[PDB]
């Protein structure tokens, strides 16, 4: 289950 | 410990970490731009964001190997490397909850900026509760719940069904029923209603909006899909 | 700062470290495994090499990244972040040298070990010299010269030409040549002579040892593949 | 050009 990938920007 | 840095360096020095995948000096970096004082941007957001994302999601990696090797054991060393790791990762969850309390979240006016930081707020007390034990963990659970659910009340009236932020919130909030509550009901409901109202406003987007909407939605599904 | 922890633990927990991705974490148990002040075995003389290596790989990628927009600049930030990421780096190879001459090198006597940690010291002058300027590099360039160069004397002597340890320190002393010391042909020579000796002595190995040395012999002709 | 990567084991 993915959550938000905000790893980038 | 960046008092002595203008703002604006350190929002640039924020950049420049990233492009150099160096996570540890963006988070400090921000953590000073927090500090100055001035409320953030919205570039400004998505940069503390970014930075503590990538940090706690290393210490989550790495949390998440020692532990399942700890079970499997199951000499102290093996539980002294996974707690000291598990500190570190409370310790930098809880330098993220007192820049959002000290004082971010009170004066974010506008739903943009108060929707996303009450979101943060939410993930990192649900980052907490991955780790957590006992009843503990139940205020821990109830302190992410009562931060999405806030995110979730303001979103549904002050945003569009397609804005981006409301749809990774409820992305979110969906993976805190499932994987924390022990909801999955309404994991399901909440991810296949979220899809289903944005599905219905993609016509009002441009073709650069509905790329970043469809995106977000395709997240959803592929929850669904695993969950279903 | 690891002194209260016993060998055997510090040892155990570069392992895990390793396993969870924390390299950081890794060179610091190492760093106090070898302060104990006892020899290094042949493994633990591997998690020594790989701790550094990550960490200071990591450095080394991010100072490119920096260098690289420094110089399609030419306000002082993104110096100032680049000097920062450089001293970081100069710290982490000072700290290896440091080990390696208390005292590791001195204390090593048998073929296998002392021209590892020759080839150690030659890899993180090397390392020294990518960021050096002037007549700085110079000095730093011939330690790192004449630790290889030592290394590969001993090597020649005492190991067959397929032994991994001698092969990886002919194709760092090679990558040395052509990429600090201008010396193109020189690489270029001993890449193919190594090679070709250690092609020579395949027939003796098992088949273990042959994948082995054949690994590292396909590196060596990568190398001259680009090269020539 | 590459030097002998290390990183693992
Ligand atoms: C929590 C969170 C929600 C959404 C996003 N996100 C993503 Cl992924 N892509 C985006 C594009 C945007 O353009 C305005 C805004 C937000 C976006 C990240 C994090
Ligand atoms: C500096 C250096 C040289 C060789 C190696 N290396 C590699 Cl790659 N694979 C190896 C297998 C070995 O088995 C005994 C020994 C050394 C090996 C790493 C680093
Ligand atoms: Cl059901
Ligand atoms: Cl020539």
């Amino acid at each position: 289950a993915g959550s938000i990938p905000g790893r980038r920007s | 410990a960046m008092g002595s840095m203008e703002r604006a360096s350190l929002i640039q020095k924020a950049k420049l970490a990233e492009q150099a995948e160096r996570y540890e000096d963006m988070a400090a970096f921000m953590k000073g731009a927090v500090e100055k004082g001035e409320e953030l941007s919205c570039e400004e957001r998505n940069l503390l964001s970014v930075a503590y994302k990538n940090v706690v999601g290393g210490q989550r990696a790495a949390w998440r190997v020692l532990s399942s090797i700890e079970q499997k054991s199951n000499g102290p060393e093996v539980r002294e490397y996974r707690e000291k790791v598990e500190t570190e990762l409370q310790g930098v969850c809880d330098t993220v909850l007192g820049l959002l309390d000290s004082h971010l979240i009170k004066e974010a006016g506008d739903a943009e900026s108060r929707v996303f930081y009450l979101k943060m707020k939410g993930d990192y007390y649900r980052y907490l509760a991955e780790v957590a034990t006992g009843d503990d963990k139940k205020r821990i659970i109830d302190s992410a719940r009562s931060a999405y659910q806030e995110a979730m009340d303001i979103s549904k009236k002050e945003m569009p069904p397609t804005n981006p932020i409301r749809l990774g919130l409820a992305l979110n909030f969906s993976v805190f029923h499932y994987e924390i509550a022990n909801s999955p009901e309404e994991a399901i409901s909440l991810a296949k209603t979220t899809f289903d109202e944005a599905m219905a406003d993609l016509h009002t987007l441009s073709e650069d909006s509905y790329k970043d909407s469809t995106l977000i939605m395709q997240l959803l599904r592929d929850n669904l899909t695993l969950w279903t």
